[PDB]
């Protein structure tokens, strides 16, 4: 199930983890083998997968049009750089002791979870305002004095 | 392993699920048609019509050959999921380079004009050295035949037509 | 015009790319031949000096195939790393393998196999 | 576990950063359950100084919770810390220090950056229309670590000098 939901936080979506179009990741209903408390847990960290994946599409689909828009999701990938490669340290230490649990690979992501919320409306900006041009460095700009440190 | 089946799909060879839980296949075809890209290139330029776009098909032959030295040489045997994430600041690429050919196509000065035309709409992006590296090769030959008598304004476009004939003058004389 | 057989009971993912190697050998196995009988005197003084340096490329051709033996002995050569390497004699015993099939095909001796190499990286 | 999920309902870097080494804690607790008899009196009793530190944050909290406008929402809260500090004067006392630095980080930026770059408490108001008049006329100038001071001063007129410079 840990490597389950390793791919599920990484853009996969199964039958454990169905995917909406319109609410986002989340889990189907109560399973048998799992406890009942933890169908919560999950769903705090699916906050988390629907945020890359609604990232990627938007990646992938370069939507509007103009190289600030290109360069933009040009670097829109090098943030989202340090959020894959500690993903695939998960499985490693998985890999070595079978003792940790979803409390440990929740533990993990910590910085992830409190990153994404913040860098999600000024996509939202974006594409709610057809934000065309050199106008984006503003946009942008406007959003950089912000308080949390990470962002 | 399954590593050694989809990193054996940007070359072109086919194998026992690509041929010619259960999302996987979804994750599959994000990879797989990345391949499908790759083999509609060297069913494209593999010929060694026109002089300069011999060159621009023998300049695309020297990136695929890194793309090609990419793969193959990092990961032994990764996850699944690293290939989907490291394939795709590249994999995007790839998908563009369809954009530009026709996988009709103008051929002499059109195209050595049409692909100038590409860096100033897409240049501060991360397009600009790969297509740079086209164009200054795709015009190789063409300095050629400007090294011999020796849109765009007019007011030069006429003047390299005798700026030329005079030298080919010269020549019988 | 060599033609070569494979395998009838091999894998699809091998035969396919196996076919993409060989037409270095076939390009090469009419060159060879190209220099065992164009030497003969009765052709020309040109028709020999044309079969000498073009003997050359293929001791640089010797050499590249050492060379891959004694790196295959580390394991270090795998199939599809082969194809890569090969590359630079994939082009140049391709062009030899067209100017002794274009000398042949028409008698040419003297001054008509020096014009043919003005017309033919 | 109510003051805890709330929290995470919910200056949160430096409430996140100290969930982490919080949370370590627990999580190293689970490895000797499944590699020693271990019941419940014991890990509660092992967790005493967890769950006294715990107990603050309750207090400290419901105070930047309770409240409209962005500037008294910041400043009650920036405020409270300062207050429920003096209260305490170890280990809660490094908790709460820490916690404060990391949330007054935003002011100690622009006041620098507005010096150098160009309903009211009493603690400064001795020295405060110094400050206005220093402030104001710097910003029509480049139209045309105070902190890191005041603690080396308890080891052994910062903000005075500092004004006649720029008035002048």
């Amino acid at each position: 199930m840990i490597h389950e939901l390793l791919l599920a936080l990484s853009g996969y979506p199964g039958s454990i983890f169905t995917w909406n179009k319109r609410s986002g990741l989340q889990v189907s209903q109560d399973f048998p083998f799992l406890h009942p408390s933890e169908t919560s847990v999950l769903n705090r960290l699916c906050r988390l997968g629907t945020d890359y994946i609604r990232f990627t599409e938007f990646i992938e689909q370069y939507t509007l049009h103009g190289i600030y828009l290109r360069a933009f999701c040009t670097g829109l990938d090098s943030v989202l750089q340090p959020y894959r490669q500690a993903l695939l340290d998960l499985e490693q230490e998985f890999l070595g002791d079978p003792h940790l649990s979803i409390s440990h690979v929740n533990y993990f992501l910590d910085q992830f979870q409190l990153l994404f919320p913040s860098v999600m409306v000024v996509v939202e900006q974006i594409k709610s305002q057809k934000i065309h041009g050199c106008q984006i460095l503003e946009t942008v700009y406007k959003h950089s004095c912000g308080g949390l440190p990470p962002v | 392993e399954l590593v050694k089946d989809v990193l054996n799909v940007l070359i072109g060879v086919v194998s026992a699920t690509f041929s010619l839980p259960e999302s996987i296949s979804s994750l599959l075809s994000e990879v797989a048609e990345y391949g499908t890209c790759y083999t509609r290139l060297s069913h494209f330029s593999l010929q060694p019509k026109g002089l300069v776009f011999q060159a621009f098909t023998s300049g695309l032959r020297r990136y695929l050959q890194y793309y090609r030295a990419c793969v193959l040489s990092t990961p032994p045997t990764l996850s699944l999921l690293t290939i989907g994430f490291l394939f795709k600041k590249l994999g995007r690429q790839l998908r563009y380079l369809a954009e530009l050919c026709g996988v009709a196509f103008p051929t002499g000065v059109k195209l050595l004009s049409y692909l100038y035309q590409e860096a100033l709409h897409n240049c501060s992006n991360e397009h600009y050295p790969v297509l740079l590296s086209l164009l200054k090769t795709s015009c190789e030959p063409y300095t050629r035949f400007i090294h011999d008598w020796v849109v765009f304004l007019k007011h030069i476009a006429h003047d390299i037509y005798v700026c030329g004939k005079t030298i080919n003058l010269l020549k019988l004389c | 015009s060599r033609t070569f057989l494979v395998d009838p009971n091999l894998d699809l993912s091998i035969r396919e790319l196996v076919h993409r190697i060989l037409p270095v050998a076939a390009s090469y196995s009419a060159v060879t031949r190209f220099i065992e009988e164009k030497s003969s005197f009765e052709y020309g003084q040109v028709n020999h000096a044309l079969a000498a340096a073009m003997r050359t490329l293929v001791k640089e051709h010797l050499i590249l195939v050492s060379q891959l033996e004694q790196l295959h002995r580390q394991g270090l050569l795998s199939l599809q790393k082969l194809w890569f390497y090969i590359q630079p004699a994939m082009r140049t015993m391709d062009i030899l393998a067209s100017l002794a099939t274009s000398v042949d095909k028409g008698e040419c001796l003297g001054g008509s196999t020096l014009s043919l190499l003005h017309d033919r990286q | 576990g109510q003051v805890v999920f709330r929290l995470q309902e919910f200056f949160m870097w430096a409430l996140y950063k100290y969930f982490i080494s919080f949370k370590e804690e627990l999580a190293e607790i689970e490895k000797c359950i499944i590699n020693t008899t271990i019941t419940l009196a014991i890990v509660v009793d092992k967790l005493a100084p967890r769950l006294s530190q715990l107990k603050v944050l309750h207090k400290v909290f419901s105070t930047g919770v309770a409240e409209t406008r962005n500037v008294v929402r910041a400043s009650h809260l920036l405020n409270t810390l300062y207050k429920a500090i003096l209260e305490y004067d170890e280990q809660t006392v490094s908790l709460l220090f820490s916690l404060w630095v990391e949330t007054v980080r935003p002011y100690l930026q622009t006041v620098d950056e507005w010096i150098v770059h160009g309903t009211m408490v009493s603690f400064l108001k001795p020295v405060l229309k110094q400050i206005i008049m220093a402030g104001k006329s710097m910003q029509l100038l480049k139209n045309l670590e105070l902190d890191d001071v005041h603690d080396p001063l308890l080891a052994i007129p910062h903000i005075d000098k500092q004004y006649l410079d720029c008035c002048g």
